[PDB]
């Protein structure tokens, strides 16, 4: 642990204080796992399971939000809506884009998330 | 000002406002703990 | 010399002939399209290979193809 | 195939292979590629229509 | 019309200087040659192979001759830790006496080159002890090269040229190569290892004058014929055995100790003799599988054509593959490009295996302590392997252009991967994009944290999966009591059998934290492994994309009618620069070079920090990119670039000169790579004006000066980029290691 | 044998070289209604005489660039230009217009010289014409 | 021990056999 | 010590003549032979 690490205290008690090392060296040292160089190492264990879910799972929501807002705006379109973003249809695809997680599983089973092999252009 | 609103809905204007609006997390990364590691939130 | 081949998707628009800088191409009667014309490439010993004829062709895919072949002093565009 | 029918292209070398385009006009002059098909999506050369045979088209919408 | 080249009438009609350049880079493409039949093609390739083996034997003979005449082999076997092996002698008349003195060591009377190829260690581990032994080997290889040359000349004679059905025999060749090129050769190498190498390792001299006298074992072929084979594994070399001397020696010839000889820090010679014997027996067995002309055996064609459909008699691990492997045997056997691109992929995987295995399990005596030799050998084989993997995909594309038959391969696996090639290319693109964004952004975050005075805020992710695979082999470096790390586990004990007699020797070596066998890895290793993943994925993207789009894409549907290498299809359709499949191997050579740069940079810095003792330099300095820039490139350059300064010259003067030479060649590449053809053609037209109008200038070009063609200059700039990239790093790696650790 | 006055020009470095007299030269003749300045394809400005003009150039592309300039940059257009190929023995050969019309029009009697009744995407794929000499468009079938 | 002058001259004379065998194979492969 | 090039090896007079032959005496004849080979006419 970082609290009992013997090398992590030589960056504790000799560093600028400021507001980037004083309110950040604490919460960090309480709940991190340092090695031998006095450096927090991002671990992947059972204790990290409810730690790495908030970077991994909460990024998946906002990334799918962006990808589904870019989808629902662009199915309802036609070469002027990409230049001049129609703010009304953008808000319509954002409101539906909020709960995109449900809509995404309401497309795969219905077969309207994927296109047929003969309805998509290919090359020789 | 009929097309002044339309010019403000153009791709560069939406681009610049989107970057500055998502990138204003300056205040989110200064309000509480300007250093936030993976296991600390 | 290069090989300039004209295929039956030609529509006789003449644009390949007009775009040729070295006069390789001309129009011949065909009755295989409604223009009644098709391109031909007899003076293909003159072909430099610029493919302006292919840029001028409107059909998809091109009704005229240039295949760069053995280089001569004419196809290399050499005034020396 | 006559004017207005949406057709899918069966020409492998076409830019719009396996794509739906609207028939503009069919030529009854006995030429090799009589059907003119027009596409909402342009090719690389900047051309959105082309002449096809009837044998390389599949009707997907009868004209209304 | 000239008479050169005789293999192409179209290049003889060429009135310009292009035919000289195109006759050099189309000379070995026998398929596209005038009046070439398939039979004449195979026969010419056979004779070319013989001439190639002759060149290899002449090269090895020359290495042996120059170590025996100008090296210090006999002086180096006395102390292979404090004496630098010598390659050959310098005879540059342009040296000043300051360079003659700098390239002369303490024990030499002339300027010499220090050998970094490792042949001293290899020859010392296999029995060679004197310059006479080296000279005898060199003269044997000279005569063997003459034999290969005569064989190649002989099989071009009309009564001796093999028929095409002989070349198509894929059942006889596999039997004779498995059993007789891999088996009998490895059995003979086991014979040498127990007759010469292990005896000379113990101090007894065995030569072609007393080997019939001296038995390899006290009971000569008594335990083998009687069936008691465990006698050959009795009384091995003790831990306090000194190589080439009888102090600590044993008598065993085939034992399975595992780990390393503790005095040479290399693999045991009894283990290597036992290895090559157990390899020879299995390969001699395996060369009995296919039928030639004795009825018994398999047919490869019937085995491949039987993987068509579903069911247990059919291809059941992928029943939805259409015609399965029908036509795949003929695609392999008829196409020489399919075979060459397949064999190049196999050889490029084996060469990377060679590089990855010979540093972690050193096979030669005292080569783990020759640091520059170890580094040079790893980098050598990894770059050879990257080139072989690049040529594998090159000839996979050339097969799909030239030899692929879409009707013989109708709806099989090959034609089934050609169908959905956009899925393969887009998913390689996704993996490449994910790896690149994440690895670069993690490195740049670490840079910005360290620059802003917060090394503690770096994102340091441990390679827990590879640390666990290090633990399942018996590494107690971490707190993971896994399979072989757990001493009373099912894997460690071999419960019914208890015959893993390799376990104590192997755990003496993996836990020994001084060798390279399973080095300790931390957060700086995870990032560079993800960079290597990115590099292999993007190189595979470029090569796979260019091979699968070789026959045609949407931008150029009839690309197979234009060949493998062609400049472009003009500026129509938006422009079609670098559209050929050859241009993909072109564009992926840069990415192969970059990936192998990352690989060898990682290996070299990891080992420099280990060899110096300051492993924390790489540990807490390889997680951000300025640490790579400053603690690796800038720091280990101070001795190289001071090879000659305004005060004098040391023996690193040639490495400084070659460092600058590689920089020059790499920069010259950018001239061919950035500037394109029409600029130079107009410049050459002005030069032609100037020459015809100057007095007293009586020469005139027989063949018209033209600028290098588009594909030609792509190849020339790529060759320059490659040669300068290899020269710069070869000069830096030999001088940053040979100076710190002389 | 060729009629026409050489256009009034001061000379240039862009003109004829050795290959003009050892390989081939081209000549373009045209009639102009007035004495007027054109651009040489070799660089510079020359003046065409009123009446018949004859100019020797090194390439057929230069003669066709000049001819395209004559029929597009001048009002009234000069469309009566004729291009000849001159050989080192003196032999002159009338090449443009090859027929006597103008390739862009259609004459009854020209004849097919590049036509391949196919549709490009159906050339014989190269696995079958390997050791033959033919390459994929210089063939006769359609697969 | 070190090589002798006669051992170097033996090498030089014996490499004339691959030297002319290589020329024979090069001209038999027909440039 | 080393005022000039030496050979502490057998037949050390052989570099003295072999380096001129391989590097600046025989190469221009070889270049001339190859130039005459590539420029000969049918
Ligand atoms: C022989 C033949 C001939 C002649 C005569 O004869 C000649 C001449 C001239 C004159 C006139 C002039 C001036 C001179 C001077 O100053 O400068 C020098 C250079 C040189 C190179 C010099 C040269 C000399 C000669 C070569 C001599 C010889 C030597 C020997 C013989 C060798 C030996 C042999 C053996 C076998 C190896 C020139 C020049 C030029 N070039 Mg020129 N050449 C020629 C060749 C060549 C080739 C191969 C190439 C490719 C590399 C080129 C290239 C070039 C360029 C880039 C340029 C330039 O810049 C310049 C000019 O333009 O101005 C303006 N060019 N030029
Ligand atoms: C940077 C990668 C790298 C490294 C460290 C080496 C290292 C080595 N190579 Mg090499 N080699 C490489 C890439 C590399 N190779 C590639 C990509 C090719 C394919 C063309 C070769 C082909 C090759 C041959 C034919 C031979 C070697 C040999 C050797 C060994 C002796 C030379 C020496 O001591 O150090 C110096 C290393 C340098 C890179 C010095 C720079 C010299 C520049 C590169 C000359 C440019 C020529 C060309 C690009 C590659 C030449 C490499 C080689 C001659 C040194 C040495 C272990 C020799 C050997 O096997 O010993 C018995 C040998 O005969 N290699
Ligand atoms: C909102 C529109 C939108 C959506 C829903 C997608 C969705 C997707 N893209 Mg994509 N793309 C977009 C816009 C979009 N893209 C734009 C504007 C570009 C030009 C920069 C690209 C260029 C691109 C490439 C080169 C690739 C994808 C790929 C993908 C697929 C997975 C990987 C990924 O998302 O990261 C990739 C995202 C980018 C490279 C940039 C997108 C960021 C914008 C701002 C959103 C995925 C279904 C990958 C694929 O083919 O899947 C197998 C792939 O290789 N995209
Ligand atoms: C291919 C292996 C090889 C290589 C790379 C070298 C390299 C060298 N030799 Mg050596 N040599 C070799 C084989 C080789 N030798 C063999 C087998 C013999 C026994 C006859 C000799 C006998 C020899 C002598 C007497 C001398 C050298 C010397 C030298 C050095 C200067 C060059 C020279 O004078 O050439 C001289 C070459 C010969 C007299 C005979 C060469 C015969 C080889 C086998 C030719 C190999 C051709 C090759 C396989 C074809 C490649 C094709 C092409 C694409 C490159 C140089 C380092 C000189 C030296 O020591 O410098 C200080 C010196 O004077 N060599
Ligand atoms: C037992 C009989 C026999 C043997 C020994 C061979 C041997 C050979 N054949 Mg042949 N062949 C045979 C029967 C045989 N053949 C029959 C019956 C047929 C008719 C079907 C053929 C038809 C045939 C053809 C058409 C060709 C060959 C070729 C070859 C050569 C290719 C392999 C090579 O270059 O060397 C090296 C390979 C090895 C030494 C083994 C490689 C194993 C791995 C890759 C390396 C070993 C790993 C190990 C770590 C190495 C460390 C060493 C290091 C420390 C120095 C080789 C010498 C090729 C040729 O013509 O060459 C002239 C070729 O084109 N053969
Ligand atoms: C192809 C490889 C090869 C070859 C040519 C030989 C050849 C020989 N061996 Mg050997 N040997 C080999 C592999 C080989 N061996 C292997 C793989 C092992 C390990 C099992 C041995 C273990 C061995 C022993 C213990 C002895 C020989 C002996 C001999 C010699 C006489 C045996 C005979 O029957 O006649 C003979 C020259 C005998 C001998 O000493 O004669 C001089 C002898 O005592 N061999
Ligand atoms: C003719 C070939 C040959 C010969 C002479 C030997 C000889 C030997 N093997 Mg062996 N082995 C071989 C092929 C051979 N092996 C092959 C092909 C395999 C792969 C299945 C093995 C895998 C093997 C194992 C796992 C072991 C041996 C062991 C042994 C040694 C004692 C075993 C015994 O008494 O019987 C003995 C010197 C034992 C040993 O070395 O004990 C230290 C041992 O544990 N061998
Ligand atoms: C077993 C190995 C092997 C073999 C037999 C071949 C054989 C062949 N390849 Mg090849 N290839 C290979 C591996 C191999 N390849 C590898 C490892 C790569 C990746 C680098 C390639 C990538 C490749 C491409 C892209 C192409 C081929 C082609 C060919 C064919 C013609 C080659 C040629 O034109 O003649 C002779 C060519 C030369 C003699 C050129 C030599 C110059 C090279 C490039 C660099 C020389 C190094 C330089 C001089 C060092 C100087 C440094 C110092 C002095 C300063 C031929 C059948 C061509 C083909 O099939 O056409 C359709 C083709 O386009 N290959
Ligand atoms: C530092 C130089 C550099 C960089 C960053 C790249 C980056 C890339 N190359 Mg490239 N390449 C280079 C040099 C470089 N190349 C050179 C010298 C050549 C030889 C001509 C090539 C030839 C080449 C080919 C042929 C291909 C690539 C591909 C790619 C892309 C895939 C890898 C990836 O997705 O990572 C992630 C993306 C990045 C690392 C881009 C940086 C993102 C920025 C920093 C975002 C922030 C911007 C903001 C303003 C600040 C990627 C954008 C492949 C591809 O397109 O895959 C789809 C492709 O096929 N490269
Ligand atoms: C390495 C030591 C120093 C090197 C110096 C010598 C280097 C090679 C010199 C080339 C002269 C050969 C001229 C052939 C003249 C000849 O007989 O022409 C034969 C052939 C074409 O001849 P034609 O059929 O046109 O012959 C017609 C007329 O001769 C009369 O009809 O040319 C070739 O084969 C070129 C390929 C040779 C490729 C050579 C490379 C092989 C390396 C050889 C190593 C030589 C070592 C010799 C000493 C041991």
């Amino acid at each position: 642990p970082c609290a009992s690490s013997p090398a992590f205290n030589e960056r504790m008690q000799n560093a600028p204080e400021g507001y980037y090392f004083d309110t950040p060296y604490q919460s960090y040292a309480a709940n991190l796992l340092c090695g031998a160089e006095g450096l927090p190492h991002q671990q992947l264990r059972f204790d990290r399971a409810i730690d790495v879910l908030i970077p991994f799972g909460i990024f998946f929501y906002v990334a799918g939000f962006i990808g589904w807002s870019g989808r629902a705006y662009l199915i309802s379109s036609p070469e002027e809506t990409e230049i001049f973003i129609d703010v009304a249809l953008a808000i319509k695809s954002f409101v539906q884009g909020l709960l995109w997680p449900l809509l995404a599983v309401k497309e795969l089973t219905t077969g309207e998330l994927t296109a047929p092999v003969s309805e998509v252009s290919v090359s020789p | 000002m009929k097309y002044f609103a339309k010019y403000l809905t153009s791709a560069p204007i939406m681009a610049t406002v989107a970057l500055v609006s998502l990138s204003v997390v300056l205040i989110e990364l200064n309000h509480f703990f300007p250093g936030l590691q993976y296991g600390t939130y | 010399s290069h090989s300039v081949k004209i295929y039956d998707t030609c529509i006789g628009c003449t644009q390949c002939v007009r775009a040729c800088p070295t006069d390789v191409l001309e129009m011949v009667p065909w009755d295989g399209c409604r223009a009644g014309q098709i391109a031909a490439s007899p003076r293909t010993e003159d072909c430099v290979g610029c493919k302006r004829c292919e840029t001028a062709c409107p059909t998809d895919f091109l009704s005229i193809r240039v295949y760069l072949g053995a280089e001569t002093s004419r196809s290399m565009g050499l005034a020396y | 195939v006559q004017r207005g029918s949406k057709v899918r292209i069966l020409r492998p070398e076409s830019y719009w292979f396996r794509e739906v385009g609207s028939v503009a006009s069919v030529d009854q002059s006995g030429i090799k590629y009589p059907v003119v098909v027009r596409f909402s999506k342009v090719n690389y050369a900047g051309v959105n229509t082309n002449n096809f045979s009837e044998a390389e088209l599949v009707e997907v919408e009868a004209p209304p | 019309a000239t008479k050169f080249p005789k293999f192409s009438q179209e290049l003889q009609q060429d009135p310009t200087t292009r035919r000289i350049f195109y006759s050099l880079a189309t000379a070995h493409d026998f398929e596209s040659h005038d009046g070439m039949t398939e039979e004449s093609l195979y026969q010419r390739i056979f004779a070319s192979h013989f001439g190639h083996l002759a060149i290899i034997f002449l090269w090895t003979s020359g290495i042996l001759f120059h170590v025996a005449w100008q090296g210090n082999f006999e002086a180096w076997i006395k102390d292979p830790l404090n004496i630098s092996p010598i390659a050959h002698a310098i005879w540059d008349p342009q040296f000043g006496p300051a360079a003659m003195d700098a390239f002369t060591p303490a024990g030499a009377g002339n300027p010499v080159n220090f050998c970094y190829s490792g042949v001293y260690h290899w020859w010392y581990t296999i029995g060679l002890r004197t310059n006479g032994d080296l000279f005898a080997g060199a003269m044997f290889l000279l005569l063997l090269a003459a034999v290969m040359l005569y064989a190649g000349w002989l099989h071009l004679q009309p009564r001796y040229r093999p028929s095409l059905a002989w070349f198509k025999n894929a059942e006889s060749r596999l039997n004779h190569h498995l059993a007789g090129l891999f088996g009998v050769s490895s059995l003979a190498w086991t014979g040498h290892l127990v007759h010469v190498a292990i005896p000379e390792s113990r101090g007894q001299h065995v030569g072609w004058d007393n080997f019939l006298s001296m038995p390899p074992h006290p009971e000569g072929l008594k335990p083998f014929f009687t069936g008691n084979w465990g006698a050959y594994a009795l009384n091995p070399d003790t831990s306090e055995h000194l190589f080439n001397t009888s102090q600590g020696a044993g008598t065993a010839i085939l034992t399975f100790l595992g780990g390393f000889h503790p005095q040479t820090e290399s693999l045991w010679l009894t283990d290597m003799a036992h290895h090559h014997l157990a390899i020879a027996v299995i390969f001699i067995i395996a060369g009995h599988m296919y039928r030639t002309n004795f009825g018994i055996g398999h047919s490869i064609k019937e085995m491949t054509e039987s993987l068509q459909g579903p069911g247990w008699t059919g291809f059941f691990i992928a029943p939805n593959t259409g015609r399965g492997h029908k036509g795949i045997y003929d695609a392999y056997n008829n196409s020489l490009h399919f075979q060459l691109g397949w064999h190049l992929a196999c050889l490029g995987v084996v060469t990377s295996l060679v590089a990855q295995h010979m540093y972690a399990m050193p096979p030669y005596a005292f080569i783990a302590r020759d640091y520059t030799t170890t580094a040079a050998l790893y980098t050598h084989h990894q770059y050879i392997a990257g080139f072989l993997m690049l040529g594998a995909f090159a000839h996979g594309g050339i097969f799909l252009i030239r030899d692929y038959d879409p009707v013989a391969n109708e709806n099989n696996v090959l034609a089934r991967v050609l169908d959905h090639k956009e899925a393969i290319i887009s998913h390689l693109s996704w993996v490449s994009l994910f790896l690149g964004f994440h690895t670069l952004a993690l490195y740049v975050h670490n840079d910005c944290e360290v620059a802003f005075g917060s090394p503690d805020k770096q994102i340091l992710v441990e390679p827990v999966f590879a640390q666990w695979i290090q633990a399942v082999h018996g590494k107690a470096l971490y707190g993971i009591s896994s399979l072989l790390s757990n001493p009373d586990s099912i894997a460690s004990t071999a419960w019914p059998n208890h015959a893993n007699v390799w376990l104590p020797g192997w755990l003496e070596a993996i836990n020994n934290g001084t060798n390279s066998l399973f080095l300790a890895i931390g957060p700086g290793d995870f990032l560079v492994h993800h960079a290597i993943a990115l590099g292999l994925h993007v190189t595979t993207l470029i090569l796979v994309k260019g091979a699968l789009d070789a026959r045609g894409s949407k931008l150029m549907p009839d690309k197979k009618d234009f060949g493998y290498a062609f400049p472009c299809d003009g500026p129509g359709r938006g422009g079609t620069c670098d559209i050929s499949a050859w241009d993909s191997v072109y564009l992926a050579t840069f990415w192969m070079l970059n990936t192998l740069g990352w690989v060898t940079f990682y290996w070299h810095w990891k080992h420099l920090a280990i060899w110096s003792g300051n492993v924390a330099q790489f540990n807490e300095g390889s997680t951000y990119l300025m640490g790579w820039f400053r603690d690796y490139l800038w720091l280990n350059s101070a001795q190289l670039i001071n090879g000659y300064n305004p005060y004098g010259t040391n023996n690193l003067a040639i490495w400084a000169w070659i460092f600058l030479f590689g920089h020059l060649v790499w920069a010259i590449s950018f001239m061919f790579l950035i500037t394109w053809r029409g600029y130079w053609q107009e410049l050459i037209e002005t030069l032609m004006w100037a020459h015809e109008n100057t007095p007293l200038s009586f020469g005139y070009p027989k063949d018209k000066p033209v600028a290098l063609s588009i594909v030609q200059a792509r190849l020339v700039g790529l060759v320059h980029f490659t040669v300068g990239y290899i020269a710069t790093y070869g000069a830096f790696l030999i001088a940053s290691t040979g100076s710190r650790f002389p | 044998a060729l009629t026409g006055s050489m256009p009034k020009f001061g000379g240039s470095t862009g003109g004829l070289l050795t290959a003009a007299f050892v390989e081939e030269r081209y000549a373009i003749t045209w009639t102009s209604s007035k004495e007027q300045v054109f651009e040489m394809p070799t660089g510079g400005a020359a003046t065409m005489n009123e009446g018949e003009n004859l100019l020797e150039l090194a390439r057929k592309e230069q003669c066709l660039a000049l001819g395209a300039q004559l029929r597009t940059k001048f009002k009234p257009k000069i469309t009566d230009y004729k291009i000849y190929r001159i050989f080192p023995n003196g032999e002159t050969t009338f090449i443009h217009p090859a027929d006597g019309v103008f390739p862009e029009k259609v004459n009854e009697g020209r004849g097919y010289s590049g036509k391949k009744d196919r549709r490009i995407g159906e050339n014989p794929n190269p696995a079958t014409i390997k050791f033959s000499g033919q390459n994929t468009f210089e063939t006769d079938m359609k697969s | 021990m070190a090589l002798s002058d006669s051992q170097i001259f033996l090498a030089l004379a014996l490499a004339l056999i691959p030297g002319f065998l290589a020329l024979r194979l090069a001209t038999e492969l027909y440039k | 010590d080393a005022t000039q090039l030496e050979g502490a090896y057998a037949a050390a007079w052989l570099p003295w003549i072999m380096i001129p032959m391989i590097t600046y005496i025989l190469p221009f004849p070889i270049f001339a032979i190859a130039f005459l080979w590539i420029e000969r006419e049918g």
